[PDB]
């Protein structure tokens, strides 16, 4: 899961 | 309440390089990413990559490798971007911007950056008022004529803020290497020249604050 | 790199009408969990981007449900029903998929309001400035829309071309006009051989144009 924004 | 609070404006010569500052507060620092973002006239949104403060990690965007350096200091709960190499193509607002959780996501108020070989020149403040024998009721329109600054930015207020609705400040525009800028303010003809009205300029480069009233001609 | 692409540029749409503004990638953008990560931020002139929607079509927290967001495989919309002043800015799609993350070029959502004509004011000189030996008069052509105007100088009634220099605003969040100054500069002592300074504005709202001068014989 990307680190998001 | 989370903020991100970043480093004020910076006029760099090509070539060399600068370093910009993020300072996090109202939340664990070491348990959110902040990522950095480009934001240059023409050209959108640029993700740099981001840094994560628990244990230093980075990401980069390929593009910005042998550019941006990000680094973190636990203590100071800060993140740094430091760009090399400088040319007018790193001329541009950078953001950095926390990761999100369920409440929102929080930038900072961003910084510009000028890079340019063109010398800092603080501005003239000049009044506009309207010319002797013209017009009358209801509502009268001023202004403040900001002239032959260098680098942006420049900040207007009109009576240290109080006067907020009915002004218009308008992009300032590049012209041999110095800026002009110009805001106008409309108020009730009762206001003026009962009351004062002053224009606030504000030009952190050159350490410069100018207020001046506006008087009839 | 994952390439946004979005349609159209700028989107003119009236108040309580919908738009649509699509975003398409040059590639698939499936993470390797299975979950699209294209996501739709609004900024507003002078202010950080604002996130709207999330994984495609999640309305993010704070979000009205009049913005959906719709998509698979290469093409993606974002919908905004019974648009408000306040939707005006340039709207970014962006994924987090792959990395590097990439941004959309935009779409700037201006608001069509009703036609209305400039208020315009003109300025001579200060004597500030005719101290230091230039002199630029100004117009301003204030809450206007929409944003195409022409404006014309004239000196002593001949119409002067060099040393103009025009600036717009962003449109305006509560009434969706624009306001445009116009600065005429030049040299005090060129200034001081005329009499009559013209500022002629011309706009949809009237085939005659508005015209706000002075004289220096006053």
């Amino acid at each position: 899961s990307p680190r998001h924004l | 309440e989370v903020q991100l609070q970043q480093s004020g404006p910076e006029l760099v010569k090509p070539g060399a390089s600068v370093k910009m500052s993020c300072k996090a507060s109202g939340y664990t620092f070491t348990s959110y990413v902040i990522h950095w973002v480009k934001q240059k006239p023409g050209q959108g949104l640029e993700w740099i990559g981001y840094i994560y403060p628990y244990n230093d990690g980075t990401i980069y965007n390929e593009k910005f490798k042998g550019k941006a350096t990000l680094t973190s200091d636990t203590s100071s709960s800060t993140v740094y971007m430091e760009l090399i190499s400088l040319t007018a193509e790193d001329s541009a607002v950078y953001w950095c911007v926390r990761e999100r959780d369920n409440y929102g996501v929080y930038w900072g108020q961003g910084t510009t950056l000028t890079v340019s070989s063109a010398k800092t020149t603080p501005p003239s403040v000049y009044p506009l008022a309207p010319g002797t024998g013209d017009t009358g009721s209801s509502m009268v329109t001023l202004g403040c004529l900001v002239k032959g600054y260098f680098p942006e930015p420049v900040t207007v207020t009109w009576n240290s803020g109080s006067l907020s609705s009915g002004v218009h400040t308008f992009p300032a525009v590049l012209q041999s290497d110095l800026y002009t800028l110009s805001s106008s303010v409309t108020v009730t003809s009762s206001t003026w020249p009962s009351q004062t009205i002053t224009c606030n300029v504000a030009h952190p480069a050159s350490s410069t604050k100018v207020d001046k009233k506006i008087v009839p001609e | 790199d994952v390439l946004l692409t979005q349609t159209p540029l700028s989107l003119p749409v009236s108040l309580g009408d919908q738009a649509s503004i699509s975003c398409r990638s040059s590639q698939s953008i499936v993470h390797s969990n299975g979950n699209t990560y294209l996501e739709w931020y609004l900024q507003k002139p002078g202010q950080s981007p604002e996130l709207l929607i999330y994984k495609v079509s999640n309305r993010f927290y704070g979000v009205p449900d009049r913005f959906s967001g719709s998509g698979s495989g290469t093409d993606f919309t974002l919908k905004i029903s019974r648009v408000e002043a306040e939707d005006l800015g340039v709207y970014y799609c962006f994924q987090d998929s792959h990395i590097p993350y990439t941004f959309g070029g935009g779409t700037r959502l201006e608001i069509k309001r009703a036609d209305a004509a400039p208020t315009v004011s003109i300025f001579p000189p200060s004597s500030e400035q005719l101290t230091s030996g230039g002199a630029s008069v100004v117009c301003f052509l204030n809450n206007f829309y929409p944003k195409d105007i022409n404006v014309k100088w004239k000196i002593d009634g001949s119409e002067r071309q060099n040393g103009v220099l025009n600036s717009w605003t962003d449109q305006d969040s509560k009434d969706s006009t624009y306001s445009m100054s116009s600065t005429l500069t030049l040299t005090k002592d060129e200034y001081e051989r005329h009499n009559s300074y013209t500022c002629e504005a011309t706009h949809k709202t009237s085939t005659s144009p508005i015209v706000k001068s002075f004289n220096r014989n006053e």
